């Protein structure tokens, strides 16, 4: 409010002490370091009660500190001469603000990922004199919290000290439950990759320890239910992010033992009537996410083993499942889906109210939360529920190019669709009509669709294929070893000779009067599309003799001497496609054309793609 | 203000939970549980077995003898005694099932997987001398099952593929080998979970000798490699170097270690890292030692990770007749296995990129072990890591940017991490870095640095607008990924308050730049700068450095 | 039982039923040549994780009761499982009479 202007001047004061030029990382300790008092002020104006509740002015407050540490890696390793570096004093002070903002998932994710930036790449300047001086300290405060966890058994524990001991344990869990991208190999128990860390078994120890603590304690507090839902949120978040996380298929897990751990953990949670609170979708989210992981894979039997549900039925009540209404609704939906795939589909039928298959229901109703949405702006919840309802329908499978054309031209496939020439008609009428000058993004989407669709045109005569059964390219997107230019075909079809998509390409793109300004984006996209077309297709004659560079070799010259290196290194890639054909490069004349072209660049920055183009 | 205790804390019987987990333990892919498959097993050559009141008759149900032992020792022992009782008893069981000429060893994979489930259930109570005994048992067990990892590179010209096309014995001992190495990995991670004062009970010379033999057996040179057991064998060394780093008395361990063990490991690591990852010939059988290719005839999940598709899953179930007591295997004709989606190839590439990440990771770890110089901190991690960095940058730029596979980001994270592997080797370990070997790699090192020094120009990005067009071009797969995560699998990814999608439109864009090979992070550009510019070695002269500065401008 | 070699569950493992080609009452699927005691121990381990003691008991009581029932009411079926099922059910009942419920006793 009054100090957001102070933060706006403060980021300018940070960028002022950058360097004499724009080149600044400055990893070492220089013998002005006057930003140390500001570094102190970043956290001494933070532990306060008034406007930390506001989101963005707190976000910029911690983000200016993030940019300061981003441009100054020597600030962690400055040797705060008590016994260590200052980063150990940084972590617990950071933890105080995170435990004041323990509950807001945005506020803790935004803090933990920037701490991951502060630890993963900043310690790498020093390593062994500092890596073990902080990866020990993480386990030191971890050991302190799990040590203090045990004296609540003997009952002499406090109340708020109990609370923030549990909460600090929770946040120390949550940091290390992150993905590999946030915390890399900077911390010595996350040193091992392949979904398989030292944090795995130590975490499976400490979660059983806090289960033992929860069975030891006896408290029905509302806030205890609130912090009780947090740990099951953490146990589903620990197993979600270690999945492989593919494009549109369900993200496959890596460790069936970690799966069984989270399943049996939340099952033992629910068995002891744990974690009940009003209007709280958290357990429902966990159940639905894990069932979404275990829809129809091999782990579905593992789900029905290590989380059984059959025994809480009570069919003959409006209160169907006991615990908390929306979570019990989610449980009913999971039970319904399990029953749906257990029963044969002849008993099932789809009612076309929500178009989902449903069996012969009940003598009573008992089917009100099965298919209805149940939410108070619970958007991820109903999308989970609608995926659970929709995935059984055996509908059209998710595909890359089909998702992209549904994103771009919505509702195209209310027709034949997989018929080939009509999507050519739609892309052609778009690339003739629906642009004036504002689609400097949408036309790039159009041409990347054209680049994949030209590959699809090449995939006929490869009389089997279809719109759906083509995720990626069997020639450009997959690759083999050795010389890739043996796999390409000499007598492949021509671009202008056969492919009407290249006729369209030459119509708009290769004849547009403002090739000199498309954009870097649209030049890159037309380079990608031309790359795929001349990969799958023979390029035309580059020169007949009357000047006459064929509007694409012209694009090679335009993007080849370009100011940016990316379009240089992309425009070099389409060059050997010119170097091979029959009936164009049969007697090595396009060969000598490219030779005397490559002999004609003494420009210093074009040496890189020049030499690569030679190779 | 004290929280009240629970007067009837029902501590569950942990050995009952462990026993129940044993009984319902089923591997991923087969129909029956593992115990029940063992119930479907006999052994008609060992006409009687007994070690310690573990009587097995001739046509006896083997898993019935197991569950007799289980229920008997449940009433008697506490948890660790129950564990290592099962460990040594099933170990002796596996032992004399192995050492017999006419005996089929179909029980052995399920016994090994059973024993793995025994070990990994409670590592807190599992005892390290039992780990040592079981560990040495698996090591000499694999030197018993010797000829599996020693099938030759090429067949003869008259090595006919006329054959009964059988797969049952091959499936048996592939599962034996793979589950064995998986168990070695499990032993060492639970031994890692054992505290940082308690390793000398596990470690002696025989540990290192047996693993050194089986490691040379695993990362083979003149034989066809099994990519499965390569994963396990390098993860073992990862756990080894990790606990060497994370103990205080590393001196006793490294004094137990002869440097021959190091320099025999590191050569096979170099020969592994100098292989290639190409999707179109993963599941093809091709030239050796260049293509970690994950052969079709061993394609299942494994005990820790789910490495493939597990095409062999129902074949594990059809290993047995399931209505009969037998020891001979049920039929698998070998070529009935085997065009829909090379996403299988892409995820196998994802595994192999994580593998090469682990290789350079343990290189990093051993450098941090030997901060001081030694026989193996000797400069070849400039050569081999620089060759890897240079090739995975050059044909990255040539082949991958615009190939829209999910593996692009991790493949260009490999170079991002081995840059630091070059970097701290350069800065902190310059003392051994010989004048000859830098000239052995003078081209590729300086060129690999320059491929980051070229990224300080910054004339591609400069905004938000066209960069998201470029991530539509190449990074629509991460768009799919983040829409699935933002729509299902993240608590913080809903009702975004206009500071956190700001972070998104920062980080997706720097990520897709890092894919597009221009605009790396400035710290990585600085780390490439402070080697080439640094006067610790005359990489360039000043009249040769400007010949590279002009190749940006400057 | 006193006199036979194997345990009762283990004898049930040696049992199938090739006339009732499928049985199911409440997720108690028994196939045609399925090992019957294997289906029992599937039920046992499944209801162990879920139910408390009396619910586990009368679950086993009614399930094995329905099992004995349709093994009985069939003309071509041999009823060799039935004595071991009855003795099994007896062992189920008499173990803890304190928790065993009287309506289950009545049924
Ligand atoms: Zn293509």
């Amino acid at each position: 409010e009054s100090h957001v202007k102070y933060l706006d001047e403060l980021i300018l004061a940070i960028k002022d002490l950058n360097s004499g030029v724009d080149s600044k990382v400055q990893i070492k300790k220089v013998p002005s370091l006057k930003i140390l008092n500001t570094l102190i002020r970043n956290l001494k104006d933070q532990r306060r009660n008034n406007i930390m509740k506001n989101d963005t002015i707190f976000s910029k407050t911690v983000s200016a500190l993030a940019l300061l540490l981003e441009y100054n890696p020597f600030l962690l390793v400055m040797k705060d001469s008590n016994g260590n570096f200052e980063i150990q004093r940084l972590i617990d002070d950071f933890l105080n603000i995170s435990v004041l903002n323990y509950d807001n998932y945005h506020r803790i994710w935004f803090m933990r990922r920037k701490l991951g930036s502060w630890c993963k790449a900043c310690v790498e300047f020093y390593g062994k004199p500092a890596k073990f001086q902080l990866t020990a300290h993480f386990e030191n405060t971890m050991n302190l919290y799990e040590q203090a966890l045990t004296e609540v058994l003997l009952g002499k524990t406090e109340l708020l000290k109990f609370y923030d001991t549990l909460k600090g344990l929770y946040i120390l869990l949550y940091w290390f439950t992150s993905e590999y991208s946030t915390f890399g190999n900077s911390i010595a128990f996350l040193d091992s990759s392949l979904g398989f860390t030292k944090f795995d078994f130590n975490f499976q120890r400490l979660i059983r320890i806090v289960l033992y603590v929860f069975d030891s304690c006896e408290l029905a507090a509302l806030e205890y239910a609130e912090i009780q839902l947090k740990y099951i949120s953490l146990v589903v978040d620990y197993v979600c992010n270690r999945t492989i996380s593919t494009a549109l298929d369900a993200p496959a897990l890596v460790c069936c033992e970690q799966l069984k751990f989270v399943l049996t953990t939340m099952h033992h949670f629910l068995d002891n009537k744990y974690g009940l609170l009003d209007n709280d979708p958290t357990m429902a989210k966990g159940i639905l996410r894990l069932y979404s992981l275990c829809i129809s894979n091999d782990f579905s039997k593992c789900f029905v083993d290590h989380f059984p549900i059959d025994q809480w039925a009570d069919f003959s009540q409006s209160e169907h499942f006991p615990f908390t209404q929306l979570t019990n609704k989610a449980l009913s939906i999971v039970y319904f889906d399990l029953k749906r795939r257990s029963l044969p589909v002849e008993a099932l039928k789809y009612d076309n109210k929500f178009n989902i298959w449903v069996y012969q229901s009940e003598p009573d109703s008992s089917l009100k939360n099965v298919t209805s949405p149940f939410d108070d702006r619970y958007k991820q919840l109903e999308k989970l529920r609608l995926l659970v309802l929709k995935k059984f329908n055996k509908t059209e499978r998710g595909t890359l190019l089909k998702y992209r054309v549904n994103q771009l031209s919505p509702g195209f496939f209310q027709r034949a669709g997989n018929d080939f020439k009509l999507i050519l008609n739609e892309a052609s009428v778009s690339i003739q009509t629906c642009f004036k000058t504002n689609n400097i993004t949408r036309l790039t989407s159009w041409t990347v669709i054209l680049g994949r669709l030209a590959c699809l045109e090449s995939e006929k005569f490869s009389s089997t294929k279809d719109m759906d059964n083509w995720y990626v390219c069997h020639l450009c997107d997959i690759e083999k070893t050795g010389n890739p230019f043996v796999r390409i075909n000499p007598n492949r079809p021509e671009a202008a000779g056969k492919s009407e998509i290249f006729r369209i390409l030459h119509s708009n793109f290769l004849s547009h009067p403002n090739i000199d300004e498309f954009s870097e984006s649209l030049l890159s996209g037309i380079l990608f599309s031309l790359h795929r077309i001349f990969s799958h297709f023979q390029p035309p004659k580059l020169t007949d003799g009357n000047g006459q560079i064929n509007k694409s070799f012209k694009l090679v010259q335009k993007c080849f001497m370009n100011s940016n290196r990316y379009l240089r290194l992309l425009s070099t890639r389409i060059i050997p496609l010119f170097n091979i054909s029959d009936s164009h490069n049969s007697e090595d004349e396009h060969t000598a054309t490219l030779i005397k072209f490559l002999q004609s660049q003494k420009l210093p920055v074009v040496k890189e793609n020049l030499v690569i183009a030679w190779t | 203000n004290m929280v009240p205790l629970n007067p009837n804390r029902i501590i569950p019987d942990e050995t009952s939970l462990f026993l129940e987990s044993i009984l319902l333990h089923q591997i991923i892919g087969a129909d029956l549980s593992t115990i029940e498959i063992l119930n479907r097993l006999k052994l008609d050559y060992i006409t009687e077995f007994k070690f310690k009141n573990f009587v097995i008759a001739k046509g006896a149900p083997i898993g019935k003898s197991i569950v007799s032992l289980l229920l008997r020792c449940k009433k008697t022992l506490t948890l660790d005694r129950f564990i290592d009782t099962l460990l040594e008893d099933i170990a002796v069981l596996i032992k004399e099932i192995s050492v017999h000429p006419n005996e089929s060893k179909l029980a052995v994979p399920f016994l090994v997987a059973l024993m793995y489930q025994i070990v990994q259930f409670r590592p807190s109570a599992t005892h390290n001398l039992a780990l040592k005994d079981c560990f040495l048992f698996i090591c000499d067990l694999i030197r018993i099952y010797h000829h599996v990892l020693k099938v030759p590179i090429h067949e003869s010209n008259m090595n006919l593929h006329v054959e009964p096309q059988i797969f049952q014995y091959e499936l048996i001992d592939y599962l034996i080998i793979s589950y064995s190495f998986d168990l070695l990995e499990g032993i060492l991670r639970v031994l890692q979970s054992h505290p940082k004062q308690t390793y000398m009970e596990f470690f002696d010379e025989n540990i290192l000798k047996s693993f050194e033999f089986v490691y040379k057996l695993a990362l083979t040179i003149s034989y066809k490699p099994m990519v499965n057991v390569i994963f396990s064998a390098v993860e073992v060394v990862n756990i080894i170097t990790s606990i060497i780093l994370n103990m205080d008395n590393s001196s006793d361990l490294k004094s137990l270690i002869s440097g021959s063990w190091w320099r025999d490991c590191i050569t096979r690591l170099y020969a592994l890292l100098e292989k290639e990852i190409k999707s179109g010939d993963v599941y093809n059988e091709n030239v050796d030692t260049t293509t970690l290719h994950m052969s079709k005839y061993h394609d299942f999940f494994g005990l820790i990770r789910n490495i493939g598709d597990n095409e062999l899953g129902g074949l594990i179930s059809k290993l047995i007749y399931t209505d009969r007591l037998q020891s001979v295997p049920r039929v698998i004709s070998k070529e009935d296995i085997g065009f829909t989606a090379p996403i299988i190839g892409y995820k196998m590439e994802k595994w192999l990129l994580k593998l090469k990440d682990e290789v350079l990771n343990i290189f990093e770890n051993l450098l941090m072990i030997y901060g001081d110089d030694a026989t193996i901190v000797n400069g070849e991690m400039l050569i081999h890591s620089s060759k890897f960095l240079s090739r995975e940058q050059a044909l990255m730029i040539e082949r991958y940017v615009g190939q829209d596979s999910p593996n692009l980001d991790l493949r260009c994270h490999l170079i991002e991490h081995t840059l630091t592997i070059i970097y701290r080797l350069w800065k902190d370990h310059f003392k051994q870095l010989r004048e000859e070997q830098i000239k052995q790699v003078e081209s590729q090192l300086i060129m690999s640095l320059w491929r980051f020094l070229v990224c300080q120009t910054e004339t591609v990005t400069a905004n938000e607008r066209e960069m998201r067009d470029h991530r539509h071009l190449v990074d629509s797969l991460h768009d799919l990924t983040i829409k699935d995560q933002a729509s299902y699998y993240e608590d913080a990814f809903e009702d975004l308050p206009e500071y956190i999608e700001e972070e998104l439109k920062m980080q997706l864009n720097k990520r897709t730049g890092r894919i597009m090979q221009v605009k790396y992070d400035e710290k990585f550009q600085e780390m490439a700068r402070t080697i080439l510019e640094s006067k610790s070695f005359d990489l360039t002269t000043l009249e040769e450095a400007d010949s590279l500065y002009i190749s940006m401008g400057l």
